[PDB]
């Protein structure tokens, strides 16, 4: 998880999804490519 | 059975207030005639005991009744003992009935009548000014006239109709 | 210099104290207080706060016939503004003219 | 309270203005005799 | 009314006991009810140096209801005095504590913050539940309406009114609902 | 069972005696509430 | 716009004061239009005489009655 | 005091800020949403 | 916490002021009659 | 409505669907020119997150939504109700539309907090331990900004913070 | 059968409108409490050889628990109860005016 102000999809197995309040990127294929809203 | 307007019935569908339907102003009518006689009808039999009354007296406003006594804050140019008939007469009330003008009582309705008892002067009113760190600072001393009316009597004629 | 700008607050301080007691009379009939002054008006009831609050603790029968009046015309007033003027004037909304 | 209301009617904003309520005679002799007219 | 000097005033000025039932009510609103009636704000006769305020019951404060998110949101700030001794707590996290906190604190901060205040604490009486002791449940007069209307749940409609209500679409017959 | 008087008190028995000093007030014709006084001159 | 007040006569706030409807007049009120009301003079019964000078009133309408007689219309 | 052209948003005199939120853009809205109709 | 620096109404950093609704309804107010103003100087 | 049975006889599995009684809706709508259930009825901006009566007719039986196209719904009212339903669900209003437990689950007793027009999940808000000034004070939200539109029938409109 | 208030507390009021429409005029009797309504008044509240006297019961309590029964008894808080000096004992005044 990097903190980002803007939320972007690097692969076409990222999917956004809205847990805890927040937008996440989630990435079963790259772990590397989640991210968490700040 | 839906009209073009029907809504179904939800929290949202009607106002929270109840309906209101007011009378008929053709019965109206009759019953209010009913309600002033049968108040006439007490008040020539006598049927009411203590009264009071609001004046409008010298700007504002008094709730009387007899035997009482107001302080009028300024002199009025009548000697002490003299009998007056306060004109102005907002409202006049017994235990079972009460008579509101519009703003005022016709003279025919009601008589207040009142009587000078006195005619003085207040206590010293001090009037003093002061600003720090300015020498600003001065003095006043005023006695304001004043006039004593006791309330002699409450009338009311039987003139509703 | 306390006792010359007291004058002030003193006038002040009555008129929030009928308030106050206006208000606690007009709840006891189920009216807030600016719809029992503002109707009152509307009917050439030209009785002041002062005399309002007194009738309240002394006259209470007197203040209920007030705070009837007063609902009276607050539900006329309703009337006429969902109508389109078809209706007649209330019977309590008619107002004297004078001249 | 009303002020706007009075003027829809014709009457001063203020019921202290114009009409019976102000410019009428606060009293008379109780004989009947009219008092001097008001100084206001 | 003819009465006697003393017993007028002692009638005029009595002290009324109000009951209030706080399921499923907030807390605020039943402050409000409570602090006006705690002052004497309800009688004409009121007058602030008059001491005429009267005694409010409040029941049932373990059931009051927050309207939004104010359980989770809404803190409770405290301070011991001594060094790490702020102290905050979630009105979720503060009611399990004291069922009565709440509605105290709610009517404590609309009084009015002068020497009376304490005084008219006194005269309010929270209870979590329904029991309310004997003596306290015989000087009551008055139950006061409850300011909030408590909406139904669909298992509480009567057939009736579920079949008063029309239905408004018609769902395809195949679809696995 | 028709309220000829009522009372107030700080005890029943109080309330009681002062009920009793209103129906005799009202019996006698001095209520609060009773015609005052007429001092107008006779006629 | 301090001194047109003056000029004006308008010193003192909530009182009517009587202007002539021409050029000269109206290039004053409009330096000053911010902060005044303006109304139409309305003569319903036509101008005052020497007769009944005496019993006018200006009503909150903007009417300038020639009769007024303080009672209630019996209409 | 501040120039008339600054780096920041420079605060309004409150008369101002009246006149602005009271000369705002009002958009005409239908009797019925035309979405509600055929 | 929440301080404004230096005196609350001047200078650079300012406490906000916000537009209640009744001193929009108030300044509309004065609108009605000025426009009004306009017309009866117009004749 | 269409039902599916699982029925294992004799160590063979048979899965089949049936058709079930299905509503209509009733008949003659005030509003026959409106475009979906809502306007039809004259109930656009006159339903709330209490009305369950209404809400219930377009969930499914263990309370999610259902879909837009199906119950007809403009996208405007689809996503209300939505919300509304959400707040019912949060309300305790929707006893017999609970979320499906597999079998052997009980679930562990938690507190109860009374609550109504909640437009979070409990669980995803953290407290406002920094309250700011007045000026830039940290609200509360209550209710809905979807519902902003409803008919307000006092002259003060709906407090949405608090 | 439309009343502007409910006519069951305090007294029946009828309005009504002179034929002049210049005069309001309030009848309002009051309305007596029903029997049916009332409670009845509690009036209801040994071989001993030795004459029952009376027994003091009133055991002096100190200050401290002495205010906490009063402030108990009355719903008030304990300041009330402390005493005051000698300056603002001497201040009040113990003839003040009476209006009736
Ligand atoms: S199309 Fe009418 S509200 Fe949806
Ligand atoms: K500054
Ligand atoms: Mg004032
Ligand atoms: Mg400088
Ligand atoms: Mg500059
Ligand atoms: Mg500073
Ligand atoms: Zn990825």
């Amino acid at each position: 998880f990097k903190n980002k102000t803007v939320l972007k999809k690097r692969c076409k197995d990222c999917y956004l999804v809205k847990r805890r309040g927040r937008w996440y990127v989630y990435c079963k294929t790259h772990p590397r490519h989640k991210q968490r809203q700040m | 059975s839906y009209l073009p307007g029907y809504v179904p019935k939800t929290s949202l569908s009607s106002p929270p207030w109840p309906e209101v339907v007011l009378p008929d102003p053709v019965e109206e009518t009759r019953h209010h005639a009913e309600v002033v006689k049968k108040v006439n009808e007490m008040i020539v039999t006598g049927q009411y005991g203590r009264l009071f009354a609001v004046v409008h007296f010298a700007s504002r406003q008094w709730k009387v009744t007899s035997e009482d006594l107001i302080l009028i804050g300024n002199e009025l140019d009548l000697a002490c003992g003299e009998r007056i008939r306060l004109e102005k007469v907002l409202l006049v009330g017994a235990d079972n009935f009460t008579l509101l003008g519009k703003p005022l009582l016709g003279k025919d309705l009601v008589r207040v009548e009142a009587t000078v008892i006195e005619k003085t002067e207040s206590w010293p009113r001090i009037i003093m000014r002061f600003r720090k760190r300015k020498n600003f600072k001065k003095k006043r001393i005023v006695t304001t006239p004043q006039t004593v009316l006791r309330i002699n009597s409450i009338e009311i004629a039987p003139c509703l109709l | 210099v306390k006792c010359t700008k007291a004058r002030y607050l003193k006038k002040k301080n009555m008129r929030t104290l009928w308030i106050n007691r206006i208000t606690a009379a007009s709840q006891e009939h189920g009216l807030k207080y600016p719809a029992l002054i503002g109707n009152l008006v509307k009917c050439q009831v030209e009785l002041n706060r002062k005399v309002l609050a007194d009738l309240a603790i002394y006259e209470p029968k007197t203040f209920k016939s007030l705070a009837a009046l007063a609902s009276r015309r607050r539900h006329e007033g309703f009337a006429a503004a969902l109508g389109d003027g078809k209706e007649p004037e209330g019977i309590f909304s008619r107002v004297v003219q004078y001249h | 309270a009303g002020g706007q209301w009075r003027l829809q009617q014709g009457l001063a904003a203020n019921p202290s203005g114009y009409g019976p309520l102000t410019e009428l005679p606060d009293w008379s002799y109780a004989d009947g005799r009219p008092a001097p007219p008001m100084k206001g | 009314s003819s009465f006697s000097r003393a017993p007028q005033q002692w009638a005029t000025f009595a002290r009324i006991w109000y009951l209030l039932d706080g399921k499923m009510q907030p807390p605020g609103k039943l402050a409000a009810m409570a602090s006006i009636r705690l002052q004497g704000l309800h009688k004409p006769v009121y007058h602030a140096l008059s001491d005429c305020g009267d005694h409010v019951v409040i029941m049932n404060t373990r059931h009051i209801a927050f309207s939004g998110n104010k359980w989770e949101q809404k803190v409770y700030s405290s301070h011991t005095g001594y060094p790490g001794g702020f102290r905050q707590v979630t009105a979720a996290q503060l009611h399990l504590r004291d069922p009565v906190a709440i509605v105290k604190l709610a009517i404590y901060g609309m009084l009015p913050k002068n020497l009376h205040r304490r005084t008219m604490m006194e005269r309010l009486h929270l209870f979590p539940d329904e029991y309310i002791p004997e003596d306290i449940l015989k000087n009551l007069v008055e139950e006061l309406p409850q300011p909030r209307k408590i909406p139904k749940r669909l298992d509480e409609y009567t057939q009736e009114e579920i079949d008063a209500f029309p239905r408004l679409w018609t769902p395809p017959e195949d679809y696995r609902l | 069972k028709k309220l000829i008087a009522e009372g107030p008190g700080e005890t029943v028995l109080v309330a009681e005696e002062e009920a009793a000093r209103v129906a005799l007030r009202k019996l006698y014709g001095f209520t609060e509430n009773r015609r005052p006084w007429n001092y107008s001159k006779p006629k | 716009e301090k001194d047109i007040i003056k000029m004006l006569g308008l010193e003192k706030a909530h009182t009517p004061q009587v202007h002539k409807n021409i050029p000269s007049v109206n290039a004053k009120l409009k330096v000053v239009k911010h902060l005044i009301r303006i109304k139409p003079l309305k003569l319903p019964q036509g101008l005052p005489a020497e007769e009944n000078m005496s019993n006018t009133c200006l009503k909150s309408t903007g009417e300038l009655v020639v009769q007024w007689h303080l009672k209630p219309v019996e209409q | 005091g501040s120039k008339a052209v600054t780096r920041h948003r420079r605060v309004m005199h409150f008369q101002r800020q009246k006149l602005m939120a009271v000369t705002e853009y009002i958009p005409p809205k239908p009797a019925i949403h035309p979405s509600c109709l055929p | 916490r929440g301080r404004i620096p230096g005196r609350q109404w001047i200078g650079k950093h300012r406490r906000p002021r916000f537009v209640s609704l009744r001193a929009k309804q108030n300044m509309i107010r004065r609108l009605e009659i000025e426009a009004e103003n306009h017309y009866w100087l117009s004749m | 409505f269409r039902e599916v049975v699982e029925t294992q006889e004799g160590k063979t599995t048979i899965i089949e669907g049936r058709i079930t009684a299905t509503p209509k809706e009733s008949p003659n709508p005030p509003n026959p020119s409106g475009q979906c259930p809502i306007c039809r009825w004259n109930l656009k901006h006159k339903y709330n997150y209490d009305d369950v009566l209404l809400l219930s007719q377009f969930i499914r039986p263990h309370g999610g939504m259902l879909p837009r196209k199906i119950t007809g719904l403009c996208q405007e009212e689809h996503r209300k109700i939505e919300e509304c339903v959400k707040m019912a669900h949060r309300a305790g209003l929707l006893p017999n539309h609970r979320p499906r437990l597999p079998e052997g689950v009980v679930p562990k007793s938690k507190p109860q907090l009374n609550r109504y027009l909640t437009r979070w999940a409990p669980g995803s808000v953290k407290p406002i331990y920094k309250k700011g000034p007045r000026w830039n004070r940290v609200r509360m939200p209550v209710g809905s900004p979807l519902l902003r539109d409803n008919v307000c029938y006092s002259r003060t409109p709906w407090k949405l913070y608090h | 059968t439309y009343s502007p208030l409910p006519d069951d507390y305090n007294c029946n009021v009828e309005l009504a409108l002179t034929s002049d429409g210049r005069t309001i005029v309030c009848y309002h009797p009051s309305v007596d409490i029903p029997y049916e309504h009332t409670k009845p008044i509690p009036r209801p509240d040994h071989d001993q050889v030795l004459k029952t006297r009376l027994e003091e019961k009133v055991e002096h309590l100190e200050e401290g628990p002495m205010i906490e029964q009063l402030s108990k008894m009355f719903f008030t808080t304990k300041h009330r109860w402390y005493p005051h000096g000698r300056y603002h004992r001497c201040r009040k005044n113990l003839n003040p005016p009476k209006d009736r």
